Parts: structure tokens; C-alpha cells; sequence
């Protein structure tokens, strides 16, 4: 883990040592060209979480009776709520770790009594379904049940901001795939020919890396487990 | 470094800030920056640009 | 006749606890709602301390409270 | 989840801070050329919900009898309708979001009963059929027939207008794709020959970003159940 | 075996070492508040306490 | 990778049941013994500042008495 | 086994020594781009370690009650932490090296009782898991449990300032291969036509000097063992 | 009748607990934490060596030390 | 490449347990027996700055007796 600042100053000594947007000292990146960084660096770590299941986060959501569809937005959190228009939140989360919005993906479902909820299963009356990618739909809302998500999730947003995040965490073989696409980005905004051939090395580079990480297995994305269904099926 | 040594390690403390409870998945650094800000020389290779005028023959 | 239960609404810090005990996520949900009242103890367990050090010298004293009233 | 304003910034910081159609501080687009990235964004959006079946919507219909053909427009919903042109709307949605016109693709129709009613098939004498693919028809209308539509929705039009749609809902890791489709539109419009070769680069950027989300399954678009015709052949 | 340590971190978390620090003192305020009526009937009165408790030097006068 | 806290079913300090989730259980029992000190706190920390008044006016009790 | 000091000698007198980023003298690198290379040559020894098994660390962490998750961050360890904002470490360096921390994936857990612990097996209740690369998750932390990690281990950051890490711990066949990526990086910064074609054949000698150590073996990279299953099938 | 042990509440000087001598990581634990206690002994083992050497003479004095008192 | 160090469990001068956790084990049982002389090393120091003076004293057994 490591600040922006850090990341602002790497970008000055590495790949946009040579660009007319960085400090005289090449210490920092200018200011006014900071938001055009930020943007990037946000797509970029989207991209990276998506093809590596890096961070995997879980989520608590209370059923309310009446309500079938329960968005995973940060407005219907306990800490981020308003309550002129939002009778009470379902989404539970703490002070120093309020919801991000950062689901990407839902991989399973388990309620408060710890049994395993199937989902998309249309023949399956009891099974869930997710009519949006964010949304989860529950048909028949018990009184007391209360739902835990686990889903792959993205890096929190950056921003300049005090109050926003504004540090990274990130497996450091991939630092390397960071820089790649933030210099593809930058010159690919230059519309001269010279930079054009100039960018797509940098992607082509960020790819590079990305297979020789899933070649060699530097993140354990690779997962196994004993056999279960030799006892299921009665072979015995 | 090594205070911890000298004991007080016991997790049953009463200090707790509500406006900063979280659970063990969230990491985050502080804020606290520019430690020591060391002595150093300027560097003569760029030519900073000039930001007053001075009068000539200026006592 | 119609029920009426949840935790959104029909449950705050004061009421008391249910039937529920079995349900890992109600009690430990029991405790963190009502975090403010075990905060309150512990940052003054200095005070209770001294206190119950002297609980019954504060007993003694308080089977005669009557009696204290008629000198003042 | 964010407004149009944002996407503007987005854009102006992003893919389109080169040319010239942002703000001298590159911090939004011009007045004059707003809707010309409102008329690409919502190209961008059609093309994104009909690779992806990202959004499911059901709609509710009361059959009126003397009539047979039942169009899912906006016009004939109970909200947003002209009391004075059509008597009695048949589209209900008394609660949540209004009828958006959002029609791509029906999936299934149940009625009232709760059973299934079969689908444009010819040799069903009870089936329903679709003349056009955003009209229903019906060949029977009963006294208290209600009909429930299930189908693929897209994205609701967007405006800059006044009391307009101006909200984005897609998944966070489409956005890459967005901002391609809509530069891809910008540089081919310019009709010169170093914009041209640009275009195309964008064009193929966002095919590969969609690619990828296909071979990753980052939507959860592929869709399996527990089998069910094992008991109706009597296999036992 | 149950695994209900989870459910206590995602909850809780930083707020348990308050929770360990309360309870490892039960007793204590256990010994208090079921004698909490006899400290309100002091609090009630509390204020001629210490006038009695200044006047000391009055009532030695007559011991 | 990663592991849903709701699947909670899959020495004489180590609990069965999960350690630090006893502590939990064993305060939620007791709740309203907290409770009550909680609420009451202004007037027993209204007792704590003059202690010593108190427990002067104890050690003379058989003075106290023979006013009568 | 050299200082840093050795790198920027070698360096200058060796592939840049043509370019102008050396002394009058060939003897040193300018103070003005000793943190470009310091940024390179971190980037070129991750490579290294991921590619090859070269080096192989392993921590010691004490289990503490109401936490699950365990990163393996610097600040957490005995050593170089903060007693005002983490009360007890629970990653024990007390001798030999402080923990530098340089995982990158967890291989093995052992315990102090002296048996292993399966990792990311999600059908064994008694499993390990890891949400994230860094992060070791326990869930159900003992008493007295004490738990043995054995990772790849990267080489340590590189840092010129004052009580920063400058020494270098690679073998000493794979200099070539870090001198080539540190120049790649150079050389390909330039935006130059003349430069880049030059940056390109650094990159592929670094990649023929890799292979050529994996071809002839020189890391010891392979590893077999003695067959013990032979016993366990009861094949006898 | 809640558990309090563990390493960090432990972490004083204080006398070893006999439960846990199988334990390899807790004994080679324990003599670490109180590395102190044997560097303070070995940087001066010559002065212990020439007392441990005169045991028996500092006992004869203590044997009649109260009489060397009234001596002063 | 490496091996665990928890993975502990697979005449006369060498032993079973390994020579030099056999002299951690050693030195651990006899712990209070160290740390009584090290919490004390001031007044050994004292006694030792000095200790002549008080053999002198000693060899002389009868004398410094016999008057008292």
C-alpha cells in the first residue's frame, strides 16, 4: 500500500518522464492535468479486478418487509442513508468502512441461519435471482432473515478530495500493468501519429504482463478443493 | 522499534473512537506526511523563471 | 392477529432482548447497536472501581438516612 | 451510478481532452455540441443492453376488450399519458419508476392465474403473438385478464432537457466501453483521413473490452438451472 | 465446532477489545447495579450531606 | 479465496463455540445490569468527585447518633 | 551481494554509457535521475522474482482473538511499528532481518503444533483462506495458535535515502538480464524513432537471457522429491 | 471465568506457566522476550565469578553482622 | 527450496530434540534462578566494588569478635 502522491511521483520518473505535464523537478504531475491521471488510474484498476479475483469483499443486507428488489447503492446504507425519503437502511456497514459500490460481480449467498442460497436457479422456488448485475431480488422476505453477499469487488474509487480514499492496494507485480495502461491512455489522447505508434506499445506491454501474472500464477487466482460429490453420488 | 519489550500489550483497552470503528478487511494509511524535509542544494541545471522586476542601478 | 416484528423497525437500544438467543447474527447485532452504553461504562471503569471499593461503607450510611436528616 | 454531468466531465478529463469540443479549462463540453454526445450516448447504450442481458423488466397489462393488438408505448401507460386521446390506459405503474419505453426482446408472458402463456406459437390455439417485436397481441381479451410481460430492457432515452432522464445505470466495468463508442462516433464524423485511422482504433478498443467481458463473465450473463425434464420423461 | 468469530469482526471489529475490556469486570458492576436504589436515595439528599459533612467541628462541642 | 461469514456450521480456554463470539454472548445476557449503571452514570459520577465527605462522615457514625 | 553504489559504476560504465544521464567521467549517475533508475531497477528485480523461485522467506504471526484477518504489512510487525496506533504486533522479527514486506504468494502454513494447514480449501471446515494476496484469513483465532507462512519473497524495496535499503541480493547471472529491462525503460522514455527501435532489442535480450537460464537450469528452479504416495495407496 | 490468556497479555516478566513446556514456539518464545535479562547476567559474569568465589565469607560476616553493629 | 520451521515433526554429546533447543529448554526452567541476580545486579556490584574490604574484615575471625 502506498499513497497517490507515491504513484504521482512514479509516473513522473517512469513512463511520462518525458511529457510536458509533469513539475519542473519532476516530482509531481501538474495539477491542473491531476484529475486527467485520477480518471485513468480508476479505469485501470477496474480492468485489472476483473480479470484477477484480487479482492474479495462480503456484504450484510436485512430483509424489509414489502421490499422485494434490494439495490446495492450506497444511499440505502446505514451510514450514508438520508432519511427524508428513505424510511430505513438495509445495508450494514461500519463508520470507518462504509459501503463503496465496489460489487462487481456476486459469487454466493448465505443467509443468517448459514445455509448456502441458490441464484438464477428458475426452476428453484427458493432460489434468488438478479434482475441487474447490483441488484438482488429476494420473492418471499421472512421476518427475521437476514442475508450475507460475497462477490468479487473492485478497488475503491480514488479522488483528490481529503476526505476521499487516496491509497492503493495492489499486488506489486502488477505496478508494472498500471503504468502501461495510465501511458496508453495518455498517449493515445495525443492524436499525432508519432504518439499513436508510441501508445500501443504500452498496451500491447500491459497485456504482456497480464498473461505472464495467469502464466506463472503470481496471485493464486488458481483454486482447488477436496472432492465432495464421491461421497454424494454413494460410490463409497 | 523494539518497545515492545518493555509490555502494556494487553488488547483490553478502554480508548475507542466511534467515528472510526471498522473491522479487520479495512486498511487505510494516515495523513501525517513531509517528516523531516532534509537539507539539500538547489540544482543548477534548470533556470528558474524570474518573478519581479528589480530597478536598475537600485541602491 | 398480524405480525409485527424486524430489525429496521420494532427494535432499538432500549427495548430488551427477545427470544432469539439461538441466532448468532441477532445477539452479536444486540451488542453493536447498543455499543454507546458499553462505552460509557468502560471509559469511566476508573470511577466504578473507586465506588465499589467502598460498597458497603456506602451501605452502612444508607441504613440510617433518616436519622442523618434530624441533625441538619 | 452518476448523472450526466459527470460523464461530461469524465469525457472532457478523458478520452476527448485533446480536441477541442471541451472547455478551455477542460472541465466540460460546449453548449453547442451536447446533444451530439446525447445522440451518441444513447447509440452507445442500445448496443451495450443488446449484447448483454444486463436489465430485466416486467411490465403489467389489463386486457380491454375490441382490442387485440396492446403497443408497449409510453402514451397508453397510467402515468405520463393524455386523458383526452386514449380513455383508459392498459400499462399500469401505479408504484416506482414510470414507463420508460425500454422494449427490446419479450421472454415470457404470465397471466393473472399463474401460468405460463405460450409464445408466438403457431400451432397453440391459446398462444399470444407478437406482430412486431414492441407490440403484443392478443386473440382473445376475457372480462379480468391480466397479462405480466417479462422482457430485455434497455437503457431509459436520456435529455439534457428540463424534467428529462439523467441518470447512468450500467456496470462500473462497461465504462471503458462507453467512452470508445462514443469517441469512435466523434473522429469517423470528421470526414479526414488522420481522424479516420484514429476511429477505427476506438472502435476496435471497445469490440475488445466487450470481448473481454465475455470471457470472464464479469455480468453473470450466462444462466444455468437444476434439470427439471428428468421427472416429466419419467426416467425416475 | 462453529465459526461465529466472522460475524463478530464484520460487526464489531475494532469495537470487541471494549466488549473484552467490560466484561473482564462483570462483577464489579454487577455488585453495583443491583444496589443502584441505595446510591440514588444518597443523591437525593446529597446536598445536606455536606452540610452536615462542614459543620464537623459543630457537633465535636458537644461530644 | 475468501470465505462468507454466515457459514458459521460447516482445552478449558478454547471455546466450542467461537471465542471471541462467547465474550459477545456473555455481555448480551447481562445487558441490562450495563444498561442500568449507563443511564444513572450522572449521579453516581455526582458521588465519586467528594468520596472523602462520605467517608468522613462513616468513621464518626457513633457521633452521629448520640445528638438525640 | 553489492551496494547500490556499485549499480550506478556499473551502469554508467556499461549499456549507458553513451547516453548523457552519466558524469563527465563515466563515473556515477546525476543526483537529478538517481530516483528514475531507483524506480526502474525496483520494477526489473520484481520481474525477476516472479519469473524465478529464487528466494523463499517465512514469517511467524500470533493469532489474536476478535480478528480474522491478518495482512502481512510492515506496520504490524515487532519491528519499525507504531505503539501509538497498533497496541500489540502480531508479526514476530525479534531476530536476524526486520520484515521487509516482500510476499507474493503464500505456499505453505504450518502451525506451532506441527501440522499443516490446508490453504484456500474451501470444502475443509478447517481451511484457511485468503481474500486477498497479502492478506491471511483465520476463522477461528485460538488461544495460544501460532501460525508459520512460507512465501515467495521478492527482493526488498531499493531506497537512497538515509537508512533505506541499498543492497542488492540476486544471482549474479541474471545482472545482464537487470541491466537490459533498467535500459528498456530508458531508452523507450525518449519518444524517439531512433530510440525506440534500440529500446525493443534491450527488451528481447533480457528475454533471451532468462530462457537461457531456465534451458540450462542455473536458479535450480525444478524441485522433485521422493515418491510418497506409493505407501499411501497401499500399493506396498 | 471468561479466558484471558494470549501472548500480548502476557507480555511481562513474569513466571513461566508449566502447561505449555511442550510448546517449541512458546520456550524458545519465552527466553527471547527476556533476552534482557540474560545479556544484563553475561556482560558481567567476572564480577559474579570472584563473589561466587568468597560465598563463604560474606555468610561468616552475616553470621555475626548484628554484633559488628554495636561495634560502629 | 526451504523448509518450515514449525515443521518440527518428520549419543552422547548430540541429542534427540536438537543441541541447541535442548539449551533454550535448559536455560527456560531455570529462569527465576537469572532473573533473582539480574534484578539485583546493582547490589552485587556494590558488594563486588569493595568486596576486598570486607575478606580483610573476615580474615580476621577472632579479634573483631572477642571485644564485643
Amino acid at each position: 500500500m502506498y499513497y497517490i502522491e507515491e504513484l504521482f511521483c512514479r509516473l513522473a520518473n517512469g513512463v511520462l518522464n518525458n511529457t510536458g505535464i509533469v513539475t519542473d523537478d519532476r516530482g509531481d504531475i501538474e495539477d491542473d492535468s491531476k484529475p486527467f491521471i485520477i480518471v485513468a488510474a480508476n479505469e485501470a484498476l477496474t480492468r485489472l479486478h476483473g480479470r484477477f479475483n484480487m479482492r474479495n469483499n462480503n456484504v450484510v443486507v436485512e430483509m424489509q418487509e414489502g421490499r422485494t428488489n434490494y439495490p446495492l447503492l450506497a444511499k440505502y446504507a446505514v451510514q450514508s442513508y438520508d432519511p427524508n425519503e428513505v424510511k430505513c437502511p438495509f445495508i450494514m456497514d461500519l463508520a470507518g468502512e462504509k459501503f463503496a459500490e465496489d460489487v462487481i460481480r456476486i459469487l454466493e449467498v448465505y443467509d443468517d441461519k448459514g445455509r448456502r442460497r441458490p441464484l438464477n436457479d428458475r426452476n428453484n422456488p427458493c432460489s434468488l435471482f438478479t434482475p441487474r448485475p447490483n441488484v438482488l431480488q429476494n420473492n418471499a422476505p421472512k421476518a427475521w432473515e437476514v442475508l450475507n453477499v460475497m462477490y468479487q469487488a473492485k478497488h475503491p474509487k480514488l479522488s483528490t478530495a481529503e476526505d476521499g480514499y487516496n491509497e492503493i492496494d495492489i499486488p506489486d507485480t502488477l505496478d508494472p500493468a498500471l503504468d502501461a495502461y495510465i501511458a496508453y491512455r495518455y498517449y493515445t489522447s495525443l492524436n499525432t501519429p508519432e504518439s499513436s505508434a508510441k501508445a500501443a506499445e504500452y498496451l500491447s506491454f500491459y497485456d504482456s504482463i497480464c498473461r505472464e501474472v495467469v502464466e506463472y500464477d503470481l496471485t493464486s487466482d488458481t483454486e482447488v478443493d477436496t472432492n465432495t460429490l464421491f461421497r454424494k453420488r454413494g460410490w463409497r | 522499534i523494539e518497545d515492545y519489550l518493555k509490555g502494556k500489550n494487553c488488547l483490553a483497552s478502554p480508548n475507542y473512537d466511534p467515528d472510526d470503528q471498522h473491522s479487520s478487511w479495512r486498511e487505510d494509511l494516515p495523513q501525517f506526511k513531509k517528516d523531516r524535509e532534509h537539507l539539500t542544494l538547489v540544482n543548477t541545471r534548470r533556470n528558474r523563471t524570474y518573478n519581479t522586476k528589480l530597478n536598475r542601478f537600485d541602491p | 392477529t398480524i405480525p409485527n416484528e424486524g430489525y429496521c423497525c420494532e427494535t432499538l437500544n432500549d427495548p430488551i432482548v427477545d427470544k432469539m438467543i439461538g441466532n448468532a447474527y441477532y445477539v452479536v447485532k444486540f451488542v453493536a447497536l447498543r455499543m454507546p452504553f458499553i462505552k460509557n461504562v468502560s471509559d469511566n471503569m476508573t470511577q466504578l472501581l473507586a465506588i465499589h471499593n467502598k460498597l458497603t461503607e456506602l451501605s452502612a450510611i444508607y441504613t440510617k438516612l433518616d436519622e442523618l436528616q434530624l441533625i441538619h
